[PDB]
Parts: structure tokens; C-alpha cells; sequence
């Protein structure tokens, strides 16, 4: 069964750091394109980053280009988000979502991300 | 879920090997490798490309487009 | 067995890499990577394409394809 | 070599489930798009269900979207279809098909549905 | 040797994933995925084709052949 | 180098069987389509069967289709050709051929096939 | 940054399976197969290419590129 | 080193999935699987063809070589 | 977790060689076109050699053509570059780039190297 | 780093055999087609044998077709040619090449084959 399994997350305080970890399983990883997508409270979905197989090829969003960084492990089937210099405008439930992030069936459960004083 | 229906006004291959096409004035990318020539086509021959995604307004990129042809 | 005979009407590449390709009013859909090229080529050009499959109803899916140019 | 061997059919009450399991040997099934077929008496085959190499892409047939889900176990060689809410006119013999199940030459000796 | 020297009449791709050409009233596949597009290209442009085999019998496989334009 | 050692031939009488067997060696077996192709003294070469990489993709000459079965074992690098209900008409030397048969230089030193009975 | 926009003068497959292109009389070359027949197309369409690369000195490495049609 | 300078005469693909080109009454092949489609498109559109390479005798492989549109 | 480490720089006199190393690690090596790219204080990047997969294969600016040889040790998972004859037109920050370097999210911190 | 090293040359009487041997390194020698190339005194240089990868596919000059046979063992990685049948017109250095043989850059110091009585 496809799974995808986001952890990392929780309560930072402003200009803090988080990494979040996504274990895939259920699927070959190295074939696909994974992005990470957010959902902020009262707002839609928002893409943040992917990345192409191999790893070397990444993409953000405006919002988050050069506070965060993602990265894969296709020998461990692992895909992260480094979060550094959180603003609170990234409070939102983070989604691991294979391919480009267009479809919210081949997302897993998200992980809280809580920006906060 | 219908994203974009029109002419491609341009196409560019990125670096990280991705491919964005100019719909209707928004840009949209796509990972899948298949789809780089079949677009470039579609934007040469002045075919009418529908772009589907269920999360249009996310900044995700597409994998679902379906090519009919120009009419005269 | 000829499931339709006719001009491609429109092509369309699906979000599980398939191909489909509505024919005589009826879609097909393909799993195979080599027929994508192939088919967009006919519907560009303007082949009248033969759809053979066991499976005959629409939304079936295809792989033996048989290109003849215009005329 | 090739073999599809197709399990877990009966007969169920309308409305009840099933889960229906291919077991394919000879050849390497981890390569290969994987689909089910049924072919109801009378009537020609139908097309039912599909998934991809990658093992993330499904496809469904209209008159089962939404009841049945193909999956796949690559580390099994298995194919799966849960077939939940049967109606009587999915009554019909399902095969286990390598690749869009487009030739009866890729199909296993099928499994007995019958809904009533 | 020379099988078939022609116009491709038709093309076709089949369900082993081989690739199907009828040029002069006969058959001739080929297991080539780099075949597929060139033979493609030929139908529609209109080519002669020229298939060599050592088998030329309609039906038999080939690989080897020569394009030229009209 | 490369070498195809055709084996499993001999003198059937009609309606018999045989089971040829061609061991590959020398290149990644698994990469390449094999096909068989028979060539009967007087006549040109025939192919007969094909198999792609992978072995679910089989096709067959007219002729033998009913009758003759392709294989392959790709753990074995070995091809096979399971013939029942052999007809005189089948007598030939057998090659095994890297690809679709058609270039001799692709093909084995073939296993001798000879349907014939008392007549 | 955009270092070249044109017409591609000419297209060269290299010895090292690479492919220079000279567009506005600077020539560029890039690693990518998929661009091959892309920018193929595109100097036969007769299309405006836009080369952008951080390196934009004649003979330099490319690998993105903006395909339009012309007028 | 300028072999042959000039339109597609004839290509061929050959047993080996090598690819012959004939410009000006020289053939010539090579290995590359990417200049496959180049070739026989410059073949088809009337592009004129420059083959370098080290050894320039008729039937020497090659691999670099330039494609210029007919004009 | 893609990672470029470029070593082997350093003070050099006119004339004198250097040999550069760029340890990559967190992708698969060998599946890359790698290349070196050199920024002189005040002036833009610019592009100094490349090498295929395989390692045959070798670009060089023509600035430097003859002087310095890229290499690459797909077993070490290492990309070299031999400055032989330096001149003080090359005294430059030499960053190893995966790719053809025309993108500065795919260079690792680089190296420096003086010749003075 | 590169390196051909081609062995297995010298004087042979004519109708005899010689069997080159050309030993690759610092390349993943399986990746390349390679080719064998001779240079005559006062001729050009000849290509004479071609192998694609894998060594199913060979190619031979008209000159040579018939009595040379080259092969090639990824595993050792080594590139031969069986010369059999020899005239005085295959008195030649014998380059072992990478490729197609159209790049002297990538060809060895050469092997001597002297064909004589």
C-alpha cells in the first residue's frame, strides 16, 4: 500500500529551524517526482518545493526560495524539507505529495508546523 | 479540472529539467519527460492544449493535458 | 478485434503516464510509452487509425494500432 | 512460463465484498502495467481496472469507480482488486490481464464472480 | 538482400511492442524501438523504403533498411 | 565472445515432438529479442518464432503457429522452442538468432530437425 | 540571465554527445538529450530562442532555453 | 576534419544499430543513437550537413557533425 | 542531500601547477555531466571545462585549452581539474558545478586559487 | 587517466595469424563503442573494425572483412582483433580506439604488424 509518512514538525519560535522527514513506502520512490505542499487555516493549498528524481534538480516557491531546501534519499525512500529563518506566515500543515503536488489523494496525513511567540 | 485551454504562447525547458508552457497567460510546468516533446509539437502545429489539475491554484505543476487541433 | 477505425479527434496524456486518444467517438487509452509519439503524429497529420483490442467498449484499454496516411 | 493465477472469488450477497488476488510467475511482474478484465455471460469483455510500474497510478472502469481498488504487492508478484457494494451486473468471470488486458493471450485462466 | 523496395502502405504497432510495416504487398516487423519513429516518419513523407533480410519471406523480422526521399 | 548453442534436434517421425534449447552466452542475454529461424535444404531461410526481452511477447511464422511454443529463461540465458505435431514439411536445420533472425551473423551453428517416417 | 535571443544560425552534435547551438553568433553548447531534438525542431521552425544561463560568454554551458514561434 | 559537406542522399539503419548517411557519394556511420532522428530529419528537410572527423575515407565512423537549414 | 567539495587550491607562483578535487556525495555521480566554473573578483562567471559520464569526453574554455585536463574518478566519486603552466589571468574562486555550470544552485563553495 | 594499451603485434609470414589485444582503463569501458584503426607507411589511416557495446554488433572494412574478427570482454575490459589470413597490405601500427575511430585523441600508442617473407 502506498504510505507516505511526514514527521519533524512542531511548535518553533520565529527565525527558528525545523527538518522535515517523509518515509515513502508502497511504490518505486526513485520514480517519481515528489514536492512538498502546505495548508495554511482559512487559506487553499500552497505548492513549496520539489525536487526531480535524483535529487539534484529542486524547485520552490517565491515564499520560501532560499529559507528552504528539500532533498531526497532514494536509497533509504526518504524525502526532507530544511526550514530555516521561519517566518509565521508558514504556520500551515505540511504535506509530503508525490509529483508535483496537484493531487491531495497521493499526499500522506501532514505535519504540524506551529510559528509562534 | 480544467486549469487553461488555449494556444502555447511559449515553451521553455528549465534546469532542473522540468518543462513550463504559457497557457492562456499563466505558466505551467511539468515534470514527465513525455510530455516535453509532445508540447513543443502542440506550440509549433498551433494546437488547442487543455491543462487539468485538481489543485489549480497552488503553484503545482500539471501531468494531465489533452491536445485537440486547430480549426482554419 | 477492430474496435474503431478513423482521424484521431483529440489525444490526451493522463496523470499515471497512460495516453488516451478518443477514435470514432469511442477513448482508448494506452500504457505504452513508444505509442505517444506515434499517435500525436497520426492526429497531427491526419492518419486514419485502426484500434484492434479484445476489450471494445470505451474507456478500454489498447495497445495494437494500425497508422494508414490520409487520402 | 508465463502464469496468472487468479483467487478469491464466490459467490456474495448484492451490496457484500470480495478480494480478488492474481499471483503472476515467469516473467519479472514488477515491469509490467497490470489490469483485470471480466467477461460476463453473454456479453463481451469488459475492461475493468489498471495500475502502473511505478505502483502509484490507478485506472478504473466508470461502472466500478468509486467500489473497486487495484493494488499491487511487487515484493508478492500479486495483483489485488477489492471489490466492495457488488451489484448484480458485475456477475462474470474476472482475468487478471499483463498490461491494458487488450489481448486474450496475457489474461490467467479467470476467477467466478457471482452476485445474487 | 533486398526484400521490399517501396512506399510504406501502412504501419503498425503491435502488442509484443514490435513494430509492423507493409511495403510492396508485404509484411515485415521489427523488435527496433529506434525504427518506430524513422519508419513513422518515412510513411508520412511519403519514402522509399528499401528492407534487407536474410528471410524474406512476408511476415519475417528485419532491422536493416535504407531511406530515400521522393 | 558471443556464442548461441543450439541443442535438442534429431529424427522425429510425424506428429512427434522436440524441444530445442539454445544456451546463450557471451552478452546480457536478457537485453536482446530471439527469435528462431529454420532453413530447409533447397528452400531460403524461414523465420519462425520471436520472443521479446522479458519472455510475454511471442510471435510466430503462419506456418507453426499451433504448434510450436517460444521461451526463455533469462536466469539460464537459454531459448527454447517446444515443437509438437511435427509435419515433414518442418524438416530443417533450426538457428537461433540474436534479434529478429534476419542477418546470419546473429544466427547459431542450428540443431538438425528431420521429420520422417518408413514411406 | 538571457544571453542570447534568435534564430538558431546552426545546431552541431559534438564527439562528447553534447550540442552547440549559435544563436545571435554566440555559440552555446548543452549536456541534455532531451534538448536534441528540441532545439532540432525549433532551428527548422524557424523559432526565437532564448538562451539564459549565469555564464554568458561565447562557448559557455547552457541548460535552459525559451522556445516562440515566429511572426 | 571536413569530410563530406552537403544534402542527405540516403540514410540507413543498420543490423549493428549503427546509422549510414551518404553526403556527397561518401557514406559514412556512426554509433550515436542521437543523431538517429537528427540525421533523418535534416535527410527529410534538405539540411546541408557537415561530417568532421579523423578518419575520411568512405565507410569511417563518425560522430561530430553540423546541421544548417536549405535556405 | 546534494553536496560539492571542492580542495586544492592555494597560492601559486606564475608558471606552477595546481590539482583542484570536487568530492560529490548525496546523488548518484556517475549519471552526471560535471563541470568547472572559475568568477574573477569584479568580473561575471565563467565557464572553464566539462566532462560526459563515462569520462571520455572533455570541453575546455579556450582560454585554458592545453593547460588545464578535467577527470573524473566515478569510482571515488570525484571530478579533478590539472592546472598546469598558471598564468595571473586565472586567479579566480574555481567552483565544481553539476552540469554545464550555467546555474549557481549547482556549484558547490568554492575553492580559491591565486597566482601571483 | 585514459589509457589503451594495445599488445599482441609483430612479424608475421604471410597467410598467418595474429591476435591484438588492447587493454582499457580510466573509462567505464563497457559504456563506448570501440573500434579498431591502422595507419599504413605513407597511406592515411584506415578504420578496419568496429564493436558496439555489449558485443553483438560488429563492423568490418571491405578490406578486412572475411579475415578479422573483433571482439571485446567488458569484464576484463579488453578489446581484441583475431587477424587470420594475413596479406602485406595489413602491414600497419594497429590504434585501438574509443568510438567510431574518428578522434586520434582517443586511440592508443599503436601495435606493429609486419607482414613479410
Amino acid at each position: 500500500q502506498v504510505q507516505l509518512q511526514e514527521s519533524g514538525g512542531g511548535l518553533v519560535q520565529p527565525g527558528g529551524s525545523l527538518r522535515l522527514s517523509c518515509a515513502a513506502s508502497g511504490f518505486t520512490f526513485s520514480s517519481y517526482y515528489m514536492s512538498w505542499v502546505r495548508q495554511a487555516p482559512g487559506k487553499g493549498p500552497e505548492w513549496v518545493s520539489g525536487i526531480n528524481t535524483g535529487g539534484v534538480g529542486t524547485r520552490y516557491a517565491d515564499s520560501v526560495k532560499g529559507r528552504f531546501t528539500i532533498s531526497r534519499d532514494n536509497a533509504k525512500n526518504t524525502l526532507y524539507l530544511q526550514m530555516n529563518s521561519l517566518k509565521p506566515e508558514d504556520t500551515a500543515l505540511y504535506y509530503c505529495a508525490i509529483g508535483e503536488g496537484g493531487n491531495r489523494n497521493y499526499w500522506g496525513q501532514g505535519t504540524q508546523v506551529t510559528v509562534s511567540s | 479540472a480544467d486549469c487553461a485551454k488555449g494556444k502555447i504562447e511559449f515553451s521553455k525547458y528549465n534546469e532542473d529539467d522540468t518543462f513550463t508552457v504559457k497557457v492562456d497567460g499563466k505558466e505551467y510546468w511539468t515534470s514527465r519527460w513525455n510530455l516535453q516533446p509532445l508540447l513543443q509539437s502542440a506550440q509549433l502545429t498551433g494546437m488547442t492544449v487543455t491543462i487539468k489539475s485538481s489543485t489549480c491554484e497552488s503553484g503545482s505543476g500539471f501531468a494531465e493535458v489533452q491536445f485537440n487541433n486547430d480549426l482554419e
